[PDB]
């Protein structure tokens, strides 16, 4: 069933079935048979974890169960630039957010990771059934990877990526038909992204 | 030795170092390979203990090792699943146990009216997940007279052999232990039970008594490792946990401890190999014998 | 007696003279001794038991003879030995440095220790 | 200044042949921070 | 479900068992230097305190007291402000000047009329008289110390190298020396002014020892604390570890049913 | 293969890929062969059907064959029986770790997992036998290490455990190497290393000669020579 | 929060994710202690050891069985009582008063009760 | 007082604890000990509740104690599989809840 | 662990009337020599009687109803239900013994 969709050859006319299975796991098990065939399968897991459900990443993904194969190759030019180190932050986070539910006196370069990893979570967070246009993905992982919102304490970042998209509609709006136009990002739309963020880190 | 299912490759590699060793004129290689099939494989022990009777009929003595007792019990749970038995616990045949227990009776020491025939026995079992608890080597555990079960951590800590002798047992022990090992390795076992212990909170330095026991203990267990395929001889075994007994090496370097067996063993060779044909007719060590030893010791740690 | 302590070590508990800087001057203690408070200064010290003398340099503290013939004396730290050519120097530079730039008592006692160490 | 701090410059000046053990390098370092406070409220703790 | 549940928790409680092992054992390491410091702190104190005595001392009021920031020593930081908490009975609006950061949180909350200095970084550091020194020389001009008549300081009395008994003691202001008449049998003319001295120096001396009380008191609970926590996560090892074990029997018996079901085919 | 190594008589290196696939692929012909299925429904004929695969590829004397066979853990989870059949079968173990891949290390392969027989001592040389397990001690001090660090702290690490720990770094990104058929997975052209030249540069970095490098000169790059020039362009 | 209202929504969402902070400290808790726990933490700990017994209410049917007089609250004055508790307005006093009884007001009066 | 699978001995012990107590002059016992045979324990609760509600249908009040229906459960098991029917949850019958609850 | 006056008073509460709930095995106890007993931990006098001494106090509780006034069971034992009088009766008896 699964090897019936494919991406074509040119001289088969370019065309692109794209699958997506969707797999119940009783009790998480996923050694269960019919959840272990799948896995083989197919070439990628979105994993989803109820305690993160809960934890309220809504939809939540657990990312290391997660793995997409293939990768980017159909993953934006520009967005695949700004999120170069997403997946080595939330790495160390992960590593040192179960040192730090032990709550010791933390190394600076841990509470570091901690502070800005916990950002990085409140940051993915998503909101059931309203999707987000990428021109205006990149600006909100650039500055979370730029570190514009590891500062910004972390109650108030649902407030700002809201505001935040709302200020470049109204002020950098050429800045947006610029990502949607060349999805890359240039040196100088780097720089004017950069300076629309740092002037929105105090509002 | 009894080869189950192991490749070919491994048994020539196996037959190779017999060779080399020049161990091929008193071996016999009864040999149900990788490839060979099931049935083979059932027959296998079976077949290879019958060669043992022979010898153990002579009232001669002999040493069947049976490497791997859980190959074999694969082969029997494929046997009987084609025979259309149910299958046992944790899938593995239920007459699984009565199988691994004739093969392990017919190994014996027999009556002196039978001329005190001997066939020692070694059956080699792999743990998978280093789990007593599965099934087969429950069965088998409580079939045999005593354990000897390795430990990775060992291993991988470069322990060679990775012998974990907490968890290894002997339930026939002493009686066979030559009596001057017995004489000088009593106190070696009640050392390393401390070094153990102690080994556990020197992760740390406190009382001086657990780092005295810390320096002995580590020598000892630097001292209990032996490069594979070098064999020791019995003479030369006792003089060297005589040194560790009596706390000679201690002062000795942990690295230099290998370099001082060897050294040791040399000196001894040159210096009393009046020892060690004493030790090796005797069986057994006098006072003097020990006397002339802690003499020997101490000029050796000096130098 | 002499009873000498520092935070790290107490150095006596029966000492004969003990030899002493003190806002009294210079002071010296043999056996009994009426009871005083004396604070000791920063100071060249000498403590001899026997004739047998060990000279010591001192941050100061405080000397109290309790009232059962024992010179109690609590200072921070003390050699005169070890402390005594180079660090003189470097100290002669410090004070040059300490002299301009609280920046007075600093300075005197900078001034003090060189001074002292200088007499050793 | 106070006396003890006259004799406290003293130890100091005297951690300044020249070398001396660790305890008195140690003595004679702080990494603390006096941290005024009041009430809660807290002028900026500075060094000390 | 049940078998990764158990395993998983099971595998944290092993982790966090391992840590607390390592850090119990370190501590022992560290508590032999800290209970050393405060042996010869202690005989240094003693000789003065053979002075106060002999003086007949006999001492608003001011509470000094020192905890460390660090945290996972023990329950230092509750007991200490508990036997802080019956003496500020004693005068609910005095000024508490603290030294660790964990015991000013709940002193804090205990009267709001208490933290006025606070000493943030001793809590790291050992034992060391320059710091007391420092200390002292900002409460005699913040605190204007010698002004209060009372003084006491509050400390964990290291009791036996597995207890720690929180204790206090009174520091003797210059005016306190004055008037105390068996001060009399010791002499001084009008060249020193030795209660103006003497405070001064004691008020760090005093400090330094409560400091080395307190600090080897803090590593001693530190211990005390991760031994019985090696104890705790051992107890839930064994609950899940048997859970571990009636799980792994029900699987090879819904295997066996499995079996059973092709028996009947 | 076999048609290679004996009638063509060369050697061969031989690649075969899922072999987790072959497993399945068996118990479900078992199964619909009627046979009753084994331990985690694995076919009751796995010893001999995996044992059949692997002892017909052997080097001979007519020829010599190389398998390098890929095996898929399922959960990984390697005390499943179908890797552990395999894992007797297998001559040279190599373990890739989901880990080490995200901690940003291609190649995945996790050292201290992989095992491979032919690591001993006389066989590679007793030069490379010592290096190597003087890496091994090296890394495996740093792993213990990484929990002190973690928790209790960097700071009450003794110099001697400092000085192994940030060597350790350097080596544990001296392994990170770019790959070539990864310039497609990223865009760094990978580095063939000769071995002796390998042995060397470990060596080399144990001693700390090359301690005077940044510990990002030693990530992703090839050899010693590469490792001293990033340490020029971090430099620059 | 398009059914029930946005307010609503987020009231239940403060509410799962404290118990769900309290469920993931159960182990920690148990092998250190509830004190040796971080301060921003007691507070949630509080927090929801209070929303876990305010989450009762004796049953009318089983007002017998319980053996407590029955309590049925309006869905409106339950959005309200645990916006306040989560705003902590009432969490200052005792944690049995919020046990095995209903609305805020109840838990008032319970606290009358509790300091006779 | 239905004792089902238990040593014949142990239920003497009762019986005579009973009768030392001298309630056996309102009681009834019955008996399934463990040798008796295993379809024998099947009937052996369903047997006791008629006898019960011989004494319920004289509207007189009662009670019954059935020690131990875990036992019948091994028993109903035991029966279950020697009449060759698949094995329900837990390997116990499929149809032990229908024997509890009848 | 911190126990707030409140929690405190519950387990000197629980734990006395832990003590009160055991059971003799073979001794059957009347339901109208239960209704006292109850009363008492109820209403907390079991904190009158230290806890080690609970048992004592029982047995001489029971020896002493039926001494005091055995009228008090004799009208639960008809009864069977309490009224004002008997609340009050054991309120006064049950004070009364639990001070002696």
């Amino acid at each position: 069933l699964l090897e019936r969709a494919a991406k074509l050859s040119e001289k088969e006319g370019s065309g692109s079935l794209t699958a997506l299975p969707v797999i119940e796991t009783q009790g998480g098990d996923v050694s269960a048979y019919i959840p272990t065939n799948v896995i083989s399968i197919t070439d990628g897991q979105i994993f989803l974890e109820a305690e993160l459900f809960y934890k309220g990443i809504r939809p939540a993904i657990n990312v290391g169960l997660s793995v997409s194969r293939v990768g980017s190759a159909a993953q934006v030019k520009a967005l695949k630039q700004v999120a170069g180190s997403l997946k080595l932050f939330l790495a160390q986070y992960r590593e040192v957010a179960a040192f730090a539910q032990f709550g010791s006196d933390l190394d600076a370069s841990t509470k570091q990771t901690l502070v800005r990893g916990e950002r990085l979570t409140q940051l993915l967070k998503q909101n059931q059934y309203s999707p987000l246009a990428t021109e205006e993905q990149v600006p909100l992982i650039y500055a979370g990877v730029n570190g514009h919102l590891d500062g910004i304490e972390l109650s108030r970042i649902g407030e700002f990526e809201s505001s935040f998209l709302s200020y470049l509609k109204s002020n950098h709006n050429e800045l947006l038909t610029e990502i949607r136009e060349k999805g890359e990002l240039s040196k100088e739309l780097l720089a004017s992204l950069k300076s629309a963020t740092e002037s929105f880190v105090a509002t | 030795y009894v080869a189950v299912g192991q490749k070919r490759s491994t048994v020539a590699q196996l037959v190779q170092t017999l060779e080399q060793h020049d161990a091929m004129k008193y071996s016999i290689i009864v040999a149900a390979t990788a490839s060979e099939a099931a049935p083979l494989q059932y027959l296998a022990p079976f077949t290879a203990a019958s060669i043992g009777e022979w010898f153990r009929d002579n009232g001669k003595h002999a040493l069947i090792v049976y490497d791997d007792l859980s190959k074999q019990a694969v082969a029997y749970r494929q046997l009987s699943l084609l025979l259309r038995r149910p299958p046992g616990r944790e899938a593995y045949p239920g007459d699984v146990f009565y199988l691994h227990s004739r093969l392990l009776e017919r190994a014996a020491k027999l009556s002196e009216k039978e001329g005190s025939g001997s066939l020692t026995a070694l059956p080699v079992i792999e743990t998978q997940g280093g789990d007593v608890s599965a099934y087969i080597p429950t069965n088998v555990i409580s079939i045999t007279d005593g354990q000897i079960f390795l430990e990775a951590e060992l291993f991988y800590k470069g322990i060679r052999p990775a012998i974990n002798v907490g968890l290894s047992v002997s339930r026939v022990g002493s009686a066979a232990q030559v009596k001057a090992l017995k004489q000088v390795a009593g106190s070696l076992k009640l050392f390393l039970a401390q070094y153990r212990e102690v080994a556990a909170f020197a992760q740390s330095d406190l009382d001086a008594s657990t780092k005295q026991t810390l320096v002995r203990g580590e020598r000892l267990t630097q001292l209990l490792k032996q490069n594979q395929y070098s064999p020791l001889a019995t003479e030369e075994q006792v003089p060297l946990i005589y040194a560790g007994v009596n706390g000679h090496l201690d002062g000795i370097e942990l690295s230099r401890i290998g370099e001082f067996e060897s050294s040791f063993l040399s000196y001894l060779k040159s210096n009393h190999n009046e020892l060690l044909t004493e030790i090796r007719e005797k069986g057994e060590l006098s006072k003097e014998l020990l006397a002339s030893l802690k003499s020997a010791t101490e000029s050796f740690v000096a130098t | 007696k002499l009873q000498f302590a520092l935070p790290h070590e107490t150095l006596y508990s029966e000492v004969t003279q003990v030899n002493l800087p003190a806002k009294s001057g210079r002071i010296g203690v043999l056996a009994n001794h009426v009871p005083t408070v004396e604070q000791l200064l920063p100071g060249v010290v000498e403590v001899m038991e026997g004739s047998n003398s060990k000279k010591f340099f001192i941050s100061g503290g405080f000397a109290t003879v309790q009232p059962d013939s024992q010179l109690c004396v609590t200072a921070i730290e003390a050699p005169l030995e070890s402390f005594s050519e180079n660090i003189k120097n470097l100290l002669a530079e410090a004070k040059k440095n300490v002299s301009s730039s609280r920046e007075a008592a600093e300075a005197a006692i900078q001034v003090e220790v060189l001074e002292n160490l200088q007499s050793v | 200044i106070s006396y003890a701090a006259y004799l406290n410059v003293a130890a100091q000046a005297i951690r300044s042949t020249e070398l001396q053990t660790a305890s008195v390098l140690n003595r004679s370092q702080t990494d603390a921070f006096y941290t005024q406070y009041k009430n809660a409220s807290e002028p900026t703790p500075i060094t000390k | 479900a049940t078998l990764k549940e158990v395993e998983m928790r099971l595998k944290s409680i092993k982790n966090i068992e391992k840590i607390t092992k390592t850090m119990k054992i370190v501590a022992s390491t560290r508590l032999s230097k800290a209970e050393k410091a405060k042996i010869s702190a202690k005989k240094m104190d003693e000789a003065e305190q053979l002075f106060y005595k002999n003086a007949e001392t006999k001492n608003k009021e001011l509470i000094v007291a020192i905890t460390s920031d660090k945290g996972l020593c023990g329950s230092i930081h509750s007991q200490l402000a508990k036997a802080v908490r019956r003496h500020l009975n004693d005068q609910p609006n005095a000024d508490i000047v603290t030294i660790g950061d964990k015991i000013k949180m709940q002193l804090l909350r205990t009267h709001p009329n208490n933290i006025k200095l606070s000493i943030n970084g001793i809590g790291k550091d050992a034992p060391t008289f320059q710091e007391s020194a420092l200390i002292a020389d900002k409460l005699l001009s913040v605190m204007k110390a010698g002004t209060y008549p009372k003084i006491s300081i509050f400390y964990n009395d290291p009791v036996s190298s597995l207890s720690f008994e929180p204790s206090e003691k009174p520091i003797f202001n210059a005016k306190t020396i004055e008037q105390s008449p068996s001060f009399g049998k010791f002499e001084i003319d009008t060249d020193a002014n030795v209660p103006r001295d003497l405070f001064e120096y004691t008020l760090a001396n005093q400090m330094l020892t409560a400091m080395a009380q307190g600090y080897a008191a803090e590593i001693s609970a530190r211990r005390n604390a991760m031994d019985n926590a090696s104890k705790n996560a051992g107890d839930m090892i064994n609950r899940y570890s048997i859970l571990y074990n009636r799980t792994r029997q029900a699987v090879i018996t819904n295997e066996l049913v499995d079996i059973i079901t092709g028996a009947s085919s | 293969a076999e048609y290679f190594r004996d009638e063509e008589g060369q050697d061969v290196l031989l690649f075969i890929d899922n072999i987790f696939r072959f497993t399945q692929a068996g118990s479900e012909v078992s199964a619909l062969l009627g046979r009753i299925p084994s331990a985690v429904g694995y076919q009751p004929t796995l010893a001999t059907d995996m044992g059949l695969l692997q002892e017909r590829i052997t080097t001979t004397k007519k020829g010599s064959v190389t398998s390098v066979q890929a095996v898929y853990v399922p959960a990984d989870d390697l005390t499943d029986p179908a890797p552990a059949t395999t894992f007797a079968h297998l001559d040279a173990t190599t373990v890739l770790s989901r880990g080490i891949s995200e901690l940003g290390i291609y190649p995945a392969v996790d050292p201290l997992d992989s095992k491979s027989r032919l690591l001993d001592a006389a066989v590679v040389g007793q030069e490379h036998y010592d290096v190597a397990s003087k890496v091994q001690e090296t890394l495996q001090t740093y792993k213990s290490l990484q929990d002190i660090i973690a928790i209790l702290g960097m700071d009450e690490l003794s110099e001697q455990d400092k000085l192994t720990v940030e060597r350790a770094r350097k080596i544990q990104r001296f392994l990170s190497q770019p790959f070539a058929v990864a310039e497609v997975f990223t865009g760094i052209p990978g580095k063939l290393v000769r071995l002796k030249d390998t042995v060397a540069s470990f060596k080399a970095v144990l001693e700390g000669k090359y301690d005077n490098i940044p510990e990002h000169a030693f990530y992703m790059v090839g050899g010693i020579e590469d490792v001293v020039a990033k340490a020029e362009k971090l430099a620059a």
